[PDB]
RNA sequence: GUACGUGAAAUUGCUGAAAGGGAAGCAUUGGAAAUCAGUCUUACCUGGGUGAGAUCAGUAGUCUCUCGAGACUAUGCACUCUGAACCUGUGGUAGGUCAGCAUCAGUUUUCGGGGGCGGAAAAAGAAUAAGGGAAGGUGGCGUGUUUAUAGCCUUGUUGUAAUACGUCCACUGGGGACUGAGGACUGCGGCUUCGUGCCAAGGAUGCUGACAUAAUGGUUUUCAAUGGCCCGUCUUGAAACACGGACCAAGGAGUCUAGCAUCUAUGCGAGUGUUUGGGUGAUGAAAACCCAUCCGCGAAGUGGGAACGCCCUUGUGGCGUGCACC
RNA sequence: CUGCCGAAGUUUCCGGAUAGCAGAAACUCAGAUCAGUUUUAUGAGUAUGUAAAAUGAGAGUUUCUAGUGGGCCAUUUUUGGUAAGCAGAACUGGCGAUGCGGGAUGAACCGAACGUGAGGUUAAGGUGCCGGAAUGUACGCUCAUCAGACGAAAAGGUGUUAGUUCAUGAACUAGCCCUGGGCGCUUAAGCGUACUACCCAUACCUCACCGUCUGGGUUAGCUUUGAGAAGCUCAGACGAGUAGGCAGGCGUGGAGGUUUGUGACGAAGCCUUGGGCGUGAGCCUGGGUCGAACAGCCUCUAGU
């Protein structure tokens, strides 16, 4: 999980392929839901949050 | 951004060679069971979109330059401007007395000329 | 974020501490150890378009 | 922005930017000692050596 | 040179070169041979000397524009300027193809060193040790034995382990290859007491070497390796098959017009349309320009776009075009 | 000439009205719906159906408007069969509009669906030589004088290999051998299994470039100057294509305007293993030949 997001991590934003670069990336589309980073996101794929 | 083609050889007409009576512009092949339509293994390719140029480096000479058509002395003066995008091209019906003032204008403006010596002698 | 981080990970490590331990007591004592199905699955396409 | 992707499992400056954690991390901490009590009762061997 | 402007293709002869053995021409990649293309150091900067001249005069006039702006004419060459000419510099920097290496970034491939954590907290094993049997060893008499002068297995067991496998390290050391997109500055970060600070941090730079009569590539002919059917029509499931095609040049097939409808553009708009005709047009007058009377056609409850005022915002309140519901 | 979109190939009545597939226009609409999808449980009869959960995608429309109104390969389920094959329904997809790797070669078999390239990695197939890749590792069967690699078939095997059963034997079971692409191969280069290496597709990944589509930025036009706003710029995705649809371009004869355009110091044409530009239609140019006219741009026109 941790590699994949890494490596070939991208994101939908405004129904793009942008790649998680920054965590300003993940905070503007799922910042509604207190992911603020890679690590968030991770933990919220390995663990399967709410 | 150095000059980049894609593709050197023209795209000749399928059996042009064959057939004198064809010529070798190229025509989009419009029978179906041709082969060369269907793009089997072997045969000739087709003039496609991705064969085109880098938009940057397109119209451009191997030297860089863009060959701009040049008629007579108010043509040279246009690319005083752009000496270093464009090079001087003398058009093939001036004579060679418009030639000569056209190269020593082009000389003084720091122009390339790309048929420079045509129809013309020297004497040092 | 560095401290969501490192929050994360002592909470992967405090899990899998766990279940080895939970483990080892069933192991040892005798009875047995049914850890919990999987939640997430990576699933990839292995079949082409045609 | 970002003309080129940059793999933060290989550029460690593009890691230090999305992990501000990974500068203190400390993977190969130490756990077990010469005291290790090996738990595998006479009950569970004898089931595991069965037949 | 009257076989007469220009003189294409098909076709023919001679000469030169090359290739030859049957699908062939052709496509891809290079070699060889022949040939061709463009790219050059030259300038820039700086100093002095010598003279020069004006856009310089602690300068005099004319002209054209709107005091000062251009153009000139005399007079001086210092004060400024002209990288101005030459001498002086032999000062300093020196542009296009190739090649090499080093620092990097992107992608990738390939060996190696360690370190955690798992399993029966690996199993074995070395090793403490009780017993037993034989593929009966050694003794004893091939027969039977129980450590003898070998030992084997089992069992608990000697201080613990080690190793293998699995897994992880935001641990680490090398080798190779392809790529260098973008083009002032912004950003996210890391160092840094702070730094017009530095950095591997929103995409390659640095240090060199070789050449103009050469280097590098292109074209043509051919060769080698790989592949590769003859097109168009018709057929039918695609075909196939059957049709058309000796070669070359020229000619050769959705056009014009009258209605109708659609869409778009333009003019005007409850109107709209000058050109049947009349007026008029001095220079081309079949044009353009003007319009008297007729006439043709045309006509006679909710939701909701947008905006206002409040509400932290949502949201509320007043006001709703077009259209669809009632 | 290039680019973009792109079928149907058939229900229903019956040459058509259709419907449906594919586009244009006029809309409204995320505080909403839709789905060759899976569900929850109970309704009915593991299937089937249900309302409301998971996943994905913003969706619903109204109007009109081109093209088609077949088959083939067959699979599967399946009916009748009838010496036996075979034939008859539905179903399922594919080919039909589709190139590419393999299959010795191959219209329907296995992979995979396509812009131009560089590098990497694979699929299906393969690694004795032809032929890119182990004359690799480990364990077995067989020697075929018609091996094997791809009905004469019942049997016969004083042909065997392993095992099962009863138990000195007997039979039985299963598998190899005989009788009834090339070169070559034989503890294989055949067959079976296991295991690592390796080969390469137009497929997958990373990057560059072309184009199309979608989204965003850009004016008291700031000394970043990059306002042909019809320009400039940023980002992401995608790329087969018949009929058909829609854009943008190339070229020819003549016309109005324009280039204070070219031309006897050589127009037009023609030739040329000269050079260059464009994905292309095409265009520019050197040399040769030649001897009087001709072109670019904006618009108009057509015996183009």
């Amino acid at each position: 999980v941790r590699e994949l997001i890494y490596k070939r991590g991208f994101g939908k934003v405004n129904k793009q392929r942008i790649p998680l670069s920054d965590n300003a990336i993940i905070e503007a589309a799922l910042g509604k839901y207190s992911i603020l980073s890679v690590e968030d996101l991770i933990h919220e794929i390995y663990t399967v949050g709410p | 951004v150095n000059i980049i083609k894609k593709r050197t050889k023209p795209f000749k007409r399928h059996q042009s060679d064959r057939f004198k009576r064809v010529g070798e512009s190229w025509r989009k092949p419009r029978g179906i069971d041709s082969c060369v339509r269907r793009r089997f293994r072997g045969t000739i390719s087709m003039p496609k979109i991705g064969y085109g140029n880098n938009k940057k480096t397109r119209y451009c000479m191997p030297n860089g330059l863009k060959a701009f058509l040049v008629r007579n002395v108010s043509d040279v003066e246009l690319l005083l401007m752009h000496n270093k995008t464009y090079a001087a091209e003398i058009a093939g019906n001036v004579s060679a007395r418009k030639r000569v003032e056209i190269v020593e204008k082009a000389r003084a403006l720091g122009v390339k000329v790309t048929n420079a010596g045509a129809k013309v002698r020297s004497q040092e | 974020i560095a401290k969501r981080a490192e929050a994360y990970e002592a909470e992967y490590r405090a899990a899998e501490r766990e279940q080895i331990e939970l483990a080892r007591k069933a192991r040892a004592e005798g009875n047995y150890f049914v850890p919990h199905e999987p939640k997430l699955i990576f699933v990839v396409r292995i079949r082409g378009i045609n | 922005a970002h003309v080129q992707k940059k793999n933060p499992l290989k550029n460690k400056a593009v890691l230090s930017r999305l992990n501000p954690y990974a500068k203190a991390y400390k993977a190969n901490v130490k756990i077990n000692s010469e005291k290790t009590p090996k738990a595998a009762g006479e009950k569970f061997l004898s089931v595991l050596h069965e037949n």
